[PDB]
């Protein structure tokens, strides 16, 4: 009965920036991981960024390294995805997701991120991001 | 202490892990093999400053307290050093709590990878229990 509530998104001109946010509620313990996955109409779903809530270590798809940054407020089981230098190819429905499993041994949240979302059991409804071309 | 395969199966059975939450004994033996090579002293430091302790490599950011992990939890309510004893009791009791977390043994990456879905009974074959 946990809920992931996302904010931010919308339209922006290429070269611009957007910050998405996602708050996890209903958890007593966890989540262990929080991240963002995106889906563009004619493409494979892509794991964009993830973070170990315990520790703050981050992971990124090669396609966004140096442009996007994920961080956590922690104090409030909330994570942020700061997206700079957006390109039209970044247009997609962005989804906040979480892995509620409290792992025994250390687990890298980037694993499920790069392998089809494995382990990410809770999902937001998706936020549209449209990056329009320059004039 | 480095346990022998059957020696560990025996101790875990004694401690009640055989069919604990539906996981037959070999699941736990297979998990220890790949997590720690049956070594109760195994420790592995992680980039987040946490450490995995013992036979089942239990993590200091969530399950035990080692005092080096800044703002961590201690869900099993024990010092991590307790997880390094020759006596696997503390590790087993904590592992029970971990497997009651909601995802069963999936909490152990190595179990999920090397044991889940295999013929786990092979891990206790040839042992007297
Ligand atoms: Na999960
Ligand atoms: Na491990
Ligand atoms: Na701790």
């Amino acid at each position: 009965d946990v809920q992931l509530q996302a904010s931010g998104g919308g339209s922006v001109q290429a070269g611009g920036s957007l910050r998405l946010s996602c708050a996890a509620s209903g958890y007593t313990i966890g989540p262990y991981c929080m991240g963002w996955f995106r889906q563009a109409p004619g493409k494979e779903r892509e794991g964009v960024a993830a973070i170990n809530m315990g520790g703050g270590i981050t992971y990124y798809a090669d396609s966004v390294k140096g442009r996007f940054t994920i961080s956590q407020d922690n104090a409030k089981n909330t994570v942020y995805l700061l997206m700079n230098s957006l390109e039209p190819e970044d247009t997609a429905i962005y989804y906040c997701a979480a892995d509620s499993t409290i792992y025994a041994s250390y687990y890298e949240c980037g694993h499920g991120l790069s392998t089809g979302g494995y382990g990410y059991d809770s999902w937001g409804q998706g936020t549209q991001v449209t990056v329009s071309s320059r004039r | 202490k480095v346990y022998g395969r059957c020696e560990l199966a025996a101790a875990m059975k004694r401690l009640g892990l055989d069919n604990y939450r539906g996981y037959s004994l070999g699941n736990w033996v297979c998990a220890a093999k790949f997590e720690s090579n049956f070594n109760t002293h195994a420790t592995n430091r992680n980039t987040d400053g946490s450490t995995d302790y013992g036979i089942l490599q239990i993590n200091s950011r969530w399950w035990c307290n080692d005092g080096r992990t800044p703002g961590s939890k201690n869900l099993c309510n024990i010092p991590c050093s307790a997880l390094l004893s020759s006596d696997i009791t503390a590790s087993v009791n904590c592992a029970k709590k971990i497997a009651s977390g909601g995802n069963g043994m999936n909490a152990w990456v190595a179990w999920r990878n090397r044991c889940k879905g295999t013929d786990v009974h092979a891990w206790i074959r040839g042992c007297r229990l």
